[PDB]
């Protein structure tokens, strides 16, 4: 399946942040950290690039927090 | 532009299913649902005072939100409503940018006063739902009209009025307090199911019709005699019992009158038999022969002009 | 008699003063004066009254506006038929004194004749002679069977 599109918002629709290709181009990362006391997150997966009708694309989603070593987790998801 | 400009509304309307024709009060009931959707900047909001995209109002008319956030909307009533008129999934949601819409599904009862029944059964009828803005033409307007689905829908099983084609057109009418309002009028084609009346009445009565007409070729009056009293009976009774279908307007339609002419005839067959009689028993079976002769040529001859001539006044 | 339903009820001023009232109504009114001796032939009156709920001293009708037609056309056939009609504004007597001003608006109405000539009056005629021609013949035993069934078919024409 294609790389689909990366971006954080908040809760209004303000952007905060955009995803970036690596160079081994099989997958995009993104990264925010927290300046305000209360901060509410939306992501946003799009693959909306044109208007092929492609069928049953899948792709796989890792999010965390505080968890710079989702690369390589090993453990089974944790906390909350 | 220097001036000011009216606002556009978007408007549209689905047609669910006909529930109900009232052919003595003149009125009808139908099921749909409508939707609006205007853009005014005066209704947007800034997201960080609410930490959201969407407000919504549920369960109250654009009169009462107008009312409560002060602010004049497009408030909307139906022309011909009879009645309360009953609402299901009533909600106005707005965007930041001033996007606003409505949505409705509605169950109302509309009177029809250009009802005409004359040519019943084989009448055509005009089903017409009219939406009337409740604002002067300055404020707001109709500007455009959306198909959000199809404007009359299918349902299971057969039903009793068959629409035939429809219509949406956009109009102004004179307001009160001078000025002018947006109209927005639906009108559906309708006719009934020519099947059922046809097999259910037509064809019986042919049936009685004939068998008054076979005996004249009987050269025993008696027996004719009997048997045109028993068929003014086996008459009366079908037409009571078909009266079921027969509505009661105070007016005459061409059923009503096929049926007073039918059985005007049975009756004059029974007169012109006790005549028969009585000539054979004074010894005058010739006269009573062609007179036999006379009625059997005759009588569809009557049938059939009568039919050309109701066919002349009512359907040409 | 009970609500009534109104519609497009609005009252609008201008700054000189000049106010207007304007209602869309269906009501049902009693009507004892109603005498139907006659039917079919009957003629009826159709009143419509109404009253100012307060004394002649603060308001009273002064003229009668023609808007619109006060009887209006519609397609088709009506079972009443209006002959004529009038309108007129007098007083009555109020409580607690004084008098109130009353506006009124009579129809003449009557029935379609020739649909109870023709679908009763005709039949019932024929069915008379039927029975009445029958005294022509000379076999009585026909005669008094054909009274028989003349009887028969009178009692289904009326109640059907």
């Amino acid at each position: 399946a294609p790389l689909p599109r990366l971006r954080l918002t908040d809760s209004g629709g303000k952007p905060l942040a955009f995803g970036l290709i690596d160079q081994p181009g099989e997958s995009v990362e993104l990264n925010y950290t927290c300046d305000q006391d209360i901060c509410e997150l939306v992501v946003h997966v799009d693959g909306t690039d044109g208007q092929k009708d492609s069928g049953e694309a899948v792709y796989r989603l890792l999010v965390g927090i505080n968890a710079p070593n989702l690369r390589e987790s090993g453990q089974t998801p944790v906390g909350s | 532009s220097v001036f000011l400009e009216s606002d556009l509304v978007t408007v549209g309307l689905a047609v669910d299913q006909i529930v109900g024709v009232d052919q003595r009060s003149e009125n009808f009931s139908v099921v749909g649902t409508l939707k609006l959707s205007w853009h005014d900047p005066k209704l947007g909001f800034s997201p960080d005072q609410c930490g959201c995209t969407v407000k919504s109002f549920e369960d109250a008319s654009i009169r009462a939100v107008a009312g409560e956030i002060n602010l004049p909307l497009p408030s909307f009533s139906f022309y011909n409503q009879q009645g309360n008129r009953w609402s299901q999934n009533q909600v106005i949601f707005v965007t930041p940018d001033g996007r606003a819409s409505y949505f409705e599904r509605f169950t109302v009862t509309l009177q029809a006063p250009d009802f005409d029944f004359l040519a019943y059964p084989f009448d055509r009828q005009k089903f017409s739902i009219k939406v009337d803005l409740a604002v002067p033409t300055n404020m707001f307007i109709f500007n455009e009209i959306e198909r959000f689905q199809q404007v009359v829908g299918d349902q299971l099983g057969e039903e009793e009025w068959v629409v035939t084609s429809y219509s949406q057109e956009i109009t102004e009418v004179p307001f009160e307090r001078g000025s002018t309002n947006s109209r927005f009028t639906t009108t559906l084609l309708v006719k009934r199911n020519l099947e059922y009346y046809i097999l259910r009445i037509f064809v019986p009565l042919f049936l009685i019709i004939s068998v008054s007409w076979v005996i004249f070729f009987l050269k025993d009056y008696g027996r004719q005699l009997e048997v045109a009293s028993g068929n003014l009976l086996v008459f009366v009774a079908f037409n009571f019992t078909i009266s079921g279908d027969l509505p009661r307007l105070g007016y005459l339609t061409v059923l009503d009158r096929f049926m007073i002419v039918s059985f005007c005839l049975t009756a004059i067959v029974v007169l012109i038999s006790v005549c028969q009689k009585r000539l054979g028993a004074v010894g005058k079976q010739a006269v009573a022969a062609q007179i036999d002769t006379w009625v059997l040529v005759i009588y569809p001859l009557v049938y059939s002009l009568y039919i050309i001539w109701v066919y002349l006044r009512f359907f040409t």
